């Protein structure tokens, strides 16, 4: 757990319940989820201006639960070892089997995706390689809505139109 | 008299369970007083008692036989056991290539069925025709004479239950299924990036031709223009023992390749060509009368009002979304818990749909996947 809590921070409620409703209450509202059969967010969407404090609300949001926390970055899915990015996000879900209460965060998600296949260079692929791992695992044992990710990124411009589902990101917070 | 007596009588219960306590600790020593033993594939046959066994490090030598196993097995092509101390054949195994399970079993457990994948039930009995019917029945395509297609491609937008038509298909049939996601067969190692692909298909025979299932590939299937490629290079190998195997000599046609990806372009155009791939099936947006079949589905477990909507969802969301109604069931549950209400108000679901409009906003508007 960080240091950072919600006495830090104010003006930002209307943005904080957005996150409260995502990592926080399906946490310990689950009993009540598991007998309504209504299945929790999978995630959310965080994007704006970089010199928001989004970096210090998704802080503030993990010391409350009091549960273990993984900080994954995205460029660091990229490297010269093939497999070996691949394997960062295979075994970042490992680690929320184990300890099934949990809390993932991705900063800056616009830096894995692309298209490329038209235009020129035919591309890249060692970077798409890590971003079908997202869409695997969490399509696989994972979406138990004890995997919650918080997804941080910059804009909405660039990015992977097929990272946005129900099993992966629900509430966009602007 | 019987106080003393008692107390024996436990004790004899208790001499019972450390009798099989003795030799469970006495077969440890024995389990470790065994060696080791290295497997190896028989290449060639130099002679009767003199063979040519290469070792799963990659040296071959030349190993003798014993009087414990058959000559008639030990020939070419099958898997045999070596020693590790005077190089010679000592046991016979069956035979297995990359005894990796996690990539042969799909670890099922039944969730969604047919039912629960309705509303596509257009395209529903298309796959049906060519996947459960010559797994069942081969001998229609036989009297006709028409080969049983090899792959299908499903693709469509994402949202639409791609990913729930792998788990549909096999809470039915209940074969063997294997699923080989794109990204985590490319490690990289000399040869054996070309050896996955060969694996599967070597597996089929003996497992029975069941399905083969390909997860989201994006990558094997372009043209890779060189700028130096960056290692990825062993993915040139599987692209082309992809191509060669459908075209290869062996008996093919019963294992059926499940090849789904986020758009199709993106694959080998020598793949969508005939002759490899036979089966385009395009999962597009349900029509009117497909969502509605949708809401009753997640509106089923979930605890619900009698007074819950019909065919007012599918006119609330049009052209926002029409894909994915999962994300209404989910914020369906925020609007009564600000109620305090543990069944879900009817209002509160149509309220739930209008949100999701401005939920997406990633574009992605599919004209060009057709083909």
């Amino acid at each position: 757990k960080p240091t950072e809590t919600y006495s830090d921070v104010g003006g930002l409620d209307k943005q904080i319940e957005e996150l409260v409703e995502a990592i926080v209450l399906p946490m310990k509202r689950a009993d009540k989820f598991k007998d309504m059969g209504i299945r929790a967010p999978k995630g959310a969407l965080m994007y704006g201006p970089p010199g928001t404090g989004k970096t210090l609300l998704a802080r503030a949001c993990a010391a409350q639960t009091n549960a273990t926390f993984l900080k994954l970055a995205a460029p660091q899915l990229v490297q010269m070892y093939i497999g070996e990015g691949a394997k960062l996000v295979r075994d970042a879900f490992a680690l929320a089997k184990e300890k099934a209460p949990t809390i993932i965060f991705i900063d800056e998600l616009d830096a894995i995706g692309t298209k490329r296949f038209d235009s020129e260079k035919s591309g890249d692929r060692e970077v798409q390689r890590t971003m079908l791992e997202l869409l695997n695992q969490l399509d696989g044992f994972s979406s138990d809505d004890r995997v919650k990710v918080l997804a941080a990124t910059n804009r909405v411009d660039v990015l992977d139109p097929a990272l946005l589902r129900s099993g992966r990101l629900d509430r966009k917070i602007e | 008299h019987r106080r003393y007596d008692d107390q024996l009588k436990q004790r004899r219960q208790n001499i019972r369970d450390l009798e099989k306590l003795y030799d469970k600790t006495e077969n440890d020593i024995k389990a470790l007083q065994s060696i080791g033993q290295l497997i190896g594939e028989v290449m060639k046959e130099l002679s009767e008692e003199k063979y040519i066994v290469k070792a799963s490090s990659g040296p071959r030598y030349i190993v003798g036989v014993r009087n414990s196993v058959d000559r008639s097995k030990l020939k070419k092509g099958v898997r045999v056991t070596l020693d590790i101390t005077t190089l010679t054949i000592m046991r016979i195994l069956p035979r297995e290539t990359d005894p990796l399970v996690y990539n042969m079993t799909s670890f099922e457990q039944g969730e969604i069925t047919f039912d629960g994948i309705g509303g596509l039930t257009e395209q529903i009995r298309e796959l049906r025709e060519v996947i459960e019917l010559p797994l069942k029945n081969p001998e229609i395509f036989q009297r006709v004479g028409i080969k049983p297609p090899k792959g299908v491609l499903l693709y469509g937008p994402p949202g639409t239950g791609k990913t729930l038509l792998a788990k549909a298909v096999a809470a039915t049939i209940g074969a063997n299924f294997i699923f080989s996601p794109a990204s985590g067969i490319v490690d990289k190692y000399i040869g054996e990036s070309a050896r996955i692909i060969r694996e599967m298909f070597a597996y089929a025979k003996e497992h029975e031709p069941c399905i083969i299932f390909m997860d989201e590939v994006d990558a094997i299937g372009g043209r890779r223009f060189s700028e130096g490629t960056s290692a990825d290079r062993e993915i040139q190998r599987t692209l082309m023992e992809l191509l060669t195997q459908m075209d290869g000599f062996d008996n093919l046609g019963q294992t059926k390749i499940i090849m789904a990806t986020n758009r199709p372009d993106t694959l080998d155009p020598a793949l969508l060509r005939p002759g490899r791939l036979d089966r385009k099936v395009e999962i597009p947006l349900p029509n009117e009368a497909g969502r509605l079949e949708i809401f009753k589905i997640h509106t089923a477990k979930v605890k619900k009002t009698g007074e819950f909507d019909f065919e007012a969802a599918v006119k609330m969301s049009d052209g926002f979304n029409g894909a994915d109604i999962r994300n209404c069931a989910t914020e369906a549950g925020f609007f009564a818990i600000r109620d305090d209400r543990d069944h879900i108000n009817p209002d509160d679901l149509m309220k739930a749909v209008r949100k999701v409009a401005e939920v997406k906003k990633l574009e992605g508007t599919i004209e060009y996947q057709k083909l």
